[PDB]
């Protein structure tokens, strides 16, 4: 419990 | 001592995303780890310092994300 979650989002290319 | 953190590489729909080429660097430019995201959260244990998650390449069809800097404090608090 309490472990930090670091999130990196990869967005879609328009295609 | 070392602090447990989790890193998640996700898509725009909140789902873990496999195939991204990633690295974790410290404030002096040393590479702590390189890996390919596998569609699950990735755990790390890190000593106090300033670090950066850097995406070298995204899977086909995705855009590379901006690097994420964070600090592991002397007391185990992590700040993003």
């Amino acid at each position: 419990r309490g472990v930090p979650h670091i999130v990196m989002v990869d967005a879609y290319k328009r295609y | 001592s070392a602090t447990h953190i989790k890193f998640s590489k996700r898509d725009e729909d909140g789902r873990e995303l496999a195939g991204a080429t990633m690295e974790l660097r410290d404030s002096s430019g040393k590479t702590i780890s390189t890996w390919i995201s596998d569609g699950h959260v990735k755990d790390f244990y890190l000593y106090p310092g300033k670090y950066t998650f850097v995406e070298t390449a995204a899977p086909d069809g995705y855009e590379v994300a901006t690097p994420i800097e964070f600090t592991v404090n002397e007391d185990g608090q992590v700040t993003v």
